[PDB]
DNA sequence: GAATTTCGCGACACAAGGCCTGGATGTATATATCTGACACGTGCCTGGAGACTAGGGAGTAATCCCCTTGGCGGTTAAAACGCGGGGGACAGCGCGTACGTGCGTTTAAGCGGTGCTAGAGCTGTCTACGACCAATTGAGCGGCCTCGGCACCGGATTCTCAGGCCTGGCTCGCGA
DNA sequence: TCGCGAGCCAGGCCTGAGAATCCGGTGCCGAGGCCGCTCAATTGGTCGTAGACAGCTCTAGCACCGCTTAAACGCACGTACGCGCTGTCCCCCGCGTTTTAACCGCCAAGGGGATTACTCCCTAGTCTCCAGGCACGTGTCAGATATATACATCCAGGCCTTGTGTCGCGAAATTC
């Protein structure tokens, strides 16, 4: 489902960070960008919950996976 | 780029120009592959397709049947090539 | 007919992006991408509706400092186009 | 006739002898001075352990020695091999330091 | 037809690139010396270990409900695709100045020894200070209401990119 | 080189199409207030001890001195590479049209999160014992340091080769 992230929003999410030019290969290169990512954050947050014997990944399962890669993450606190 | 030799042996066909007109070959040179047998512009021509164009084959057989080094060996390769792409 | 030389419709995106906030990636689509992702790790997990929008907002925020520094890296090299190499040197620098 | 390397092998061996070796690489007087200047500017009359300045020392070098690793990686990826100023300065504004 | 002279040929010479060969240099390698830093033995003493107890924290079931998953039907906004084109990426070339290279000179860092005293470090006293617990009460959280700041929608008014046309100067080209 | 015809490009005037913004209206739902409660903060007393303070010891941080030489410094010189510029081409961008699946509201089921009660066993705490590991002293060999030696490597000089320019002389054209 990783050509879920449709072009376009590639598309966008560059033109917010004030790209003006963009290349072709770039749009594999960020899915795969945003793959390794998803899976570091998941991993943590999946071993928080699996730690506390629940099967729903709650949002604080989600901010502490976030907080311990530097990445804090306000409004979801909790 | 280029030597005149080269350009003129390439804007025309070869007919019979003997051996020595050839881009990278001399009058030694020249002498060397008369003597091995190779007295005609066209036999070299066909040695050169024998070996179906391929330039590491055709510069070591006539390194190793005359003599010739990297520089002689890669001009008559060029102009051969040339040849082969106007007129073949 | 009216058309705009290349590199205005780029800017005037620019500004409205940068104006707005709302999120930049389809929802349903990102939420299908974490289940498979999270597929492989447990088997019958079940996400919050707002764990999953935290998820989005965190990989949202990271693509858009990607660019960032990828762009400072773009324009660093005389261009203006961004390239694979780009983002392979700004993640390189980061530390990662 | 007079032996004379081509500019860039000089470099090279360089390059080669300062990776092989551990030694510090900056002179221990000036540094010592510098940091007992810099200390001053807080609070006066600070005394400073031997072992405390010399790992001043090691976290300096190791810092610099990164940022010219990075800054390397910058300025060629602009298809040079001289480093800059702006390499500097890119190199640190990408790592967050500013 | 003959003499002479202009265009082309071979000897003479030169220039550029490549292959062969060698010296100076630095690096690897083997052999010797020596010394101080690592490895080992030993006393002791403080921290680890064993027994036993009390109690509170966590396990586990029972129970409620909430909120997550799944599915459906409409509706669009947004993705997917294609095409024309223009501007940006990229290679190539030339220059000049700025950085590497080396050598003589200065200079101040580094090593050695000494002098000292300010302050880290350890110990003794004991007093102010924070834990703990009982009673108490008012500050703050849960729930309900309302109404107005703002989202939404429509509609003007100004702003902005683009281009088309005209004016103007510039340039090209043939003959005197 | 100028006269003069003609066209190409540079720049401004002007307008249009589309976007951004300002203005007004409606409605709507979320922020701000109000009440009931209940439990966490407050206050008072006691008591054990953490650490503030005073004092002594002795270590090491500081300052100084002299000597030697490693390194920094200044200068000159060469070249190579960063920057500027141009030409090429291809490939993202802008737009229109089609397709598709995201979004929204609604439904319903039940998986599991959260809460509470009872139980029991795991751990903090204390005492008593004892040996594992720390501080100290002592030996020896691994690596530091030197020395020479052998060899890989860098870079320049030398000689072979091809390519080319050129001038006296052969071959052919021309006039008398």
């Amino acid at each position: 489902n990783i050509q879920g992230i449709t072009k376009p929003a590639i598309r966008r999410l560059a033109r917010r960070g004030g790209v003006k030019r963009i290349s072709g290969l770039i749009y594999e290169e960020t899915r795969g960008v945003l793959k390794v990512f998803l899976e570091n954050v998941i991993r943590d947050a999946v071993t928080y919950t699996e730690h506390a014997k629940r099967k729903t990944v709650t949002a604080m399962d989600v901010v502490y996976a976030l907080k311990r890669q530097g990445r804090t993450l306000y409004g979801f606190g909790g | 780029t280029t030597s005149q030799k080269h350009r003129d042996f390439v804007a025309e066909p070869m007919g019979e120009k003997p051996v020595g007109s050839l881009a990278g070959i001399g009058e030694v040179l020249g002498k060397k592959l008369e003597e091995r047998g190779f007295d005609k512009a066209y036999v070299v021509l066909g040695q050169f397709l024998v070996l179906k164009k391929d330039e590491d084959l055709f510069r070591e057989w006539l390194k190793d049947t005359c003599g010739a080094n990297a520089k002689q060996s890669r001009d008559c390769f060029g102009c051969l090539r040339e040849w082969c792409d106007a007129f073949l | 007919p009216h058309r705009y030389r290349p590199g205005t419709v780029a800017l005037r995106e620019i500004r409205r992006y940068q104006k707005s906030t709302e999120l930049l990636i389809r929802k349903l689509p990102f939420q299908r991408l974490v289940r498979e992702i999270a597929q492989d790790f447990k088997t019958d997990l079940r996400f919050q509706s707002s764990a999953v929008m935290a998820l989005q907002e965190a990989c949202e925020a990271y693509l858009v400092g990607l660019f960032e520094d990828t762009n400072l890296c773009a324009i660093h090299a005389k261009r203006v186009t961004i390239m694979p190499k780009d983002i392979q040197l700004a993640r390189r620098i980061r530390g990662e």
